[PDB]
């Protein structure tokens, strides 16, 4: 009952990439929110997408997301040098007494 | 909103260590609080959560840590406590105390290194 | 075109409005009544896990309320205090002047957490949630309700022929309104 | 002409209602002195004579569909006026047009 | 058939009301151009001819009890419909049933 | 007896309304399963036969003044009852008094 | 069963609805009127200390409002700004669309502190508090009212026969609505 | 005294209520209808600068709302987001249950700043602002409306004879509702 | 016009005790709130019961209170070593220009 | 498009003075708020009258203001030694892209 | 919410002493403020109260202290002042400045010892 | 509410100077912010204004200063920046950063003296 993401993704500057987070019927497809986080090396993570698609004040509009079925995808368009980070997806499992589940994490390279 | 975590360091196998988190700039009483532990150079993990006093103040723990870790809170002191006991091997990590979404605002992190 | 039922001499026939058969006598607005009836009386399972499967969350549909003047004693009422796993309200607060159902022997008060995937909670079979003389399509927070339906009647001319303790049972729930839901009764 | 088709019938109707004109006793009608919100109800018990109760319940069932389609179409938040419209319709069917005596819809016997 | 039983009678009735259809003057009916909330009232003076005023006041007194018992029983917050129900009841008493000519309640003179 | 005095007439009326009693299909009447708020409307097209449309538009114009003076005088925030009052007035003019046959206002032909 | 009064030729008789005497003619809804009458006109003492003894606080009873179309000029209106000794509001704010009584020569504006032992303030004799074309069972904060009662009339067919400065006097009060109350008029 | 229009055999005559001509037949409340008609259909200029000159701010007049059951497809709707130069709201938020006009090909969404010298914005020619089955005398914030007027009809006995994409164009404005106003369309 | 309490009360650990605060018709029986306070030696008092029975956040549920007639009582069940303190009752007198009145105080011993 | 005030005003202690701020059709007479400010020598100005006549908490009631036509006037009654200050009027011009306009300023002497 | 009381000490008979209270963490302007004096080793007492400026800012005093004590407040400085004058014998006590209920939150206390 | 302005001093003709304002005690994000420059011993003037991010964050400038001055803001840092470039003669003044009315609460002021 752990959300799984790809080990790493890459892309040339200026293009668009999408990061996948797989779910389950009792995880994402049961109707629980998915949260995203960005961790720079040596620092605590910062909230990126609080709901499925929402953005907290201060986050550039390059970052968005969407939910399809039991999976969620983070879309980042316009790779800059500053986008290098670790991305994590989080959700609430319903078969684990409403306990938080954290994705495996994805490293970004440009 | 400032969260500062203190009072933690290395403990021997079977040891007990207590960690504390201080929260300021928001009403601590209403918010639900959770603890996350990140393995060094590895993916994030969820230690557990404590509900508000108004909702009964129940606490829930992760499957590995159940029965060994205790969560509590003090409204007047606006502090959150995590009691780690029977600390065996593979408990090393950075621990964080995070607020309820939205505006999770994770703290800075306390490194705990069990030494054998 | 809503079925209006007229009581004959100690019998009930659904008055057909398209034709005009004048032997029915309606001499005053006092003869018109609305009545709320409990689904329990039709034999539906009243167990909390069975009952909660009849409700579901949905977005995009505005709620609606209609009054009724007379009701039935309920055996089972329900009272929900459900929150999201982060800690938030998925049920709206009771509007001004919506109070709980007056008479029920048992009030099952359910607390816990769930996904609450929708703006409002509706009845999957299209029945109503009955409160004190107001029936609504949606569930309000912290307000005891009965499941029921509404009928309209022309009463007979004669008045005379026609027209307390409570207990609370507490439950904790996780995964409320999901395929597998965890209950503990205290 | 309604036949019950429910799994069961509770044949007894233990009902509650309000008395719009109670024979009040002195100062009990005065809001300051009167009963609290909880004490304004009266109760009673009706049995299933003449098979009436099983009829009544079934009628309620049959009403629901039509009632729902009504409330979907209205923009009012709380509806109090169904009985008034029913009475106005009743009056209009009978006296809304010219009454030709000996006609099937004019109910005057001379 | 009402006899005043009050300590006094102010025999004069200096009244105010609204004119639902005033013979408006040009653009005065347009909300943007019309009067403010305070200027929509008309006034007048009636005297106690025929002992009518002392009657009217007493009637108001007698109404209060019944009116209170009505509002206790309703769940509506603001009631606007009493006059409409009174008119519907008036129509129903007369034409709600079969009119037998020469009967004491059928008012047709042939 | 209404003659259009507007600068133009759009002679076609492409209208929308709600069907208070649709022949619902199975579970579509159930709020949980039914359409969203946006999908409850039906549409149609009427042409200017018999010069009716230019009449109708002009009628709307003429109504506005009287309607405004009505809403100025009421204290209700949302008015839902104009059609009900119109029907009650219609019934009262005809049956509110004694019907003398052969009179100009009693519409019974014997 | 609310007394409906019908005006005859310049006389008023309370129309008895149980019997049917057709000589009364009601040809349109325009003939129906509601009227508000002031208690002052019946000779009640209008002094502020005497008037305030007629009001009292009570919990558990929902407030109710009913409209009226025509009213009387008031000599005395009242306007209350009362707080608890710690400093809190014991009178609810005026709902949307409830304005003060339009015409009164004198507005007695009372400020001060009291125990305010109840959720709402009612009239001990069962009369109403009249505002601008709405009569309520309760007192609202900061809103001028008159004491009065409501009657319903069938007016005669003929229209014609049937149907500004203010001053404020200020008071300070302690122990408002108590056995011994302290007033100072400024 | 509001003009009620009765449809004859495929013709419309405004029914005169003072006289009584019985050949009109109204056998049920279903024959009564209200209809909203768009001002556009009468040839008024629809340009944004021309349209906005018809609205103006005013204090002291309470807003009012009246419903309508059937409407017309609109070509042009408007949606206003106007603020004071310091940064404040001069248009009130939409009350509960007031949604935008359902059908319009073009929605002109105007943003900017203005003096907003008045509590509410009214129509200078006395017409209404039409929303989803509610017509109001005032403009609400962030809610698409059409300009229109309301008529009342007695429909004929026969039912049958009687009774989607959108685009947004954005504007920025300064000096909104003033003698000289600055617009830029994006 | 001073509320009076008993000089001192005592009880064995684990039992329940009640502290009385006497009132008057114009003090407590006139309808004014009663507040309770706990003073540890050498420290400023802390609010215990803000209203007649309410408790501010942080106060253990061992402390409650009730009002009977013109007197108020503080009930403390389960004496612990930590309950040693001075307890004071306070209310608002109505014959003293709404001036606060403070009780004589009670010392607790275990 | 600059609001103009008099260079300086004077008056004996205890009397009343008024300070004028001239406007224009697109400045004050277009319906924009006028703000007033008080600057002591060597200090930043403080808000005096936030709207045309309003006063923020802490400002003595000696200061008021009124608007006539296209001009605004600040009235100060009861000159004290402490009233020596520079007064500035501010408003929003509508022909300057809603840009703030500041008055020339008035020095006060007693 | 922090209330600090300062500027008070012993005064001779007939002396005048002024005490001040500083309030932080809440809006001082709206709240009503009261002063309580506790005799050393004795029961609590009520010095007096000051109303809000919005309500007219009137002040009321206890019967013993009427005419000798003055209460005032400054909204901008968020400070509450008590002026004690004509201080005779038996005025010794700890003085406190307390907020309006709920959450009274009494300060720390200033000891005043008249010396003869 | 405390506004502190820093990082400014004299600049040569054609120079660029950057000024900053720090705001505390209120929510910086919602409020609109404006900059005013007062000539030494002379009347007040309006440099310009920046709108909220929610409203599109557009900025407007005075006619003399248009094209030479840039306004910006940082929500996370709660800071407001003014970039002065191509600073010619007659730009000397005290600059202030003021909040949206009501409660304008002007700061303390930064003196800028172009030197030739
Ligand atoms: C009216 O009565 C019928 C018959 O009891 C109810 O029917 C059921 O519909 C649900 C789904 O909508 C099915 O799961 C049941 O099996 C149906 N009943 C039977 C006996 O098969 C119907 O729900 C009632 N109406 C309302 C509004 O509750
Ligand atoms: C109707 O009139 C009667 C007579 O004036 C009012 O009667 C009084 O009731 C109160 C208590 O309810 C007594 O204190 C008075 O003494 C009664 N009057 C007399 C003359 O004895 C009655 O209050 C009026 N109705 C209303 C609703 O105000
Ligand atoms: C009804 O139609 C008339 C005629 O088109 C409208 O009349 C206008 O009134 C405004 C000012 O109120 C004038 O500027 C126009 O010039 C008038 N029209 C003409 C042709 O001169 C009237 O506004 C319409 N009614 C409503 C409510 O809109």
């Amino acid at each position: 009952s752990v959300l799984t993401q790809p080990p790493s993704v890459s892309g040339a500057p200026g293009q668009r990439v999408a990061i996948s987070c797989t779910g389950s019927y009792s995880n994402i497809g049961a109707g629980y929110d998915v949260h995203w986080y960005q961790q720079f090396p040596g620092a605590a993570p910062k909230l990126l997408i609080y709901a499925y698609t929402n953005r907290p004040a201060g986050v550039p509009d390059r970052f968005s997301g969407s939910k399809s079925g039991s999976s969620a995808s983070l879309v980042i368009s316009g790779l800059q040098a500053d986008d290098e980070a670790d991305y994590y997806c989080q959700s609430y499992d319903a078969r684990l007494r409403d306990g938080e589940v954290f994705g495996g994490g994805t490293k970004l390279t440009v | 909103v400032q969260l500062v975590e203190s009072g933690g360091n290395l403990a021997k196998p079977g040891g007990s260590l207590r960690l504390s988190c201080a929260a300021s700039g928001f009403t601590f009483s209403d918010a639900w609080m959770t603890w996350v532990r990140q393995a060094p150079g590895k993916g994030l993990e969820w230690v557990g959560r404590i509900k508000s006093n108004a909702d009964g103040g129940a606490t829930e723990y992760a499957a590995p840590v159940r029965g060994r870790f205790t969560i509590s809170r003090d409204d007047s002191r606006s502090s959150l406590f995590l009691q780690m006991n029977s600390l065996k091997t593979e408990d090393t990590a950075v621990y964080y105390c995070l607020t309820p979404p939205p505006r999770r605002y994770w703290g800075q992190g306390i490194l705990v290194t069990v030494s054998s | 075109s809503i079925p209006l039922g007229v009581i004959h001499n100690s019998a009930l026939q659904v008055s057909d409005v398209d034709k005009l058969v004048c032997r029915d006598k309606l001499s005053s607005t006092n003869q018109l009544r609305s009545v709320g009836l409990n689904l329990e009386g039709n034999g539906v399972a009243t167990d909390v896990p069975s009952a909660t499967k009849r409700w579901g969350f949905r977005s995009g549909v505005p709620p609606k309320v209609v009054n009724y003047e007379a009701g039935e004693w309920a055996e089972n009422c329900y009272n929900l205090e459900i929150k999201k796993p982060d800690g938030s309200e998925c049920l709206p607060a009771a509007p001004d002047g919506i109070r709980g159902f007056p008479r029920c022997r048992y009030v099952h008060k359910v607390s816990g957490t769930g996904p609450c995937a929708g703006d409002f909670a509706f009845h999957k079979e299209g029945a109503f949630f009955l409160y004190d003389r107001l029936a609504s399509t949606v569930i309000y927070r912290g307000t005891t309700f009965a499941e029921g339906v509404v009928a309209f009647l022309i009463l007979p001319q004669a008045k005379k022929d026609f027209f307390y303790y409570s207990t609370t049972i507490r439950y904790q729930a996780t995964g409320f309104g999901t395929n597998e839901t965890e209950y503990l009764f205290e | 002409a309604i036949v019950n088709a429910q799994p069961k019938c509770n044949p007894n109707l233990h009902y509650w209602t309000t008395q719009d004109e109670g024979a009040a006793i002195g100062l009990a009608w005065i809001p300051y002195f009167g009963p609290a919100a909880e004490g304004i109800y009266i109760e009673g018990l009706m049995h299933n004579q003449d098979g009436l109760i099983c009829g009544l319940r079934q009628l309620a069932n049959e009403t629901t569909q039509a009632l729902q389609l009504f409330l979907r179409a209205t923009t009012e938040l709380r509806t109090f006026s169904i009985l008034n419209r029913k009475a106005i319709d009743f009056l209009l069917q009978r006296w809304g047009g010219t009454c030709h005596i000996l006609g099937p819809d004019c109910c005057i016997e001379p």
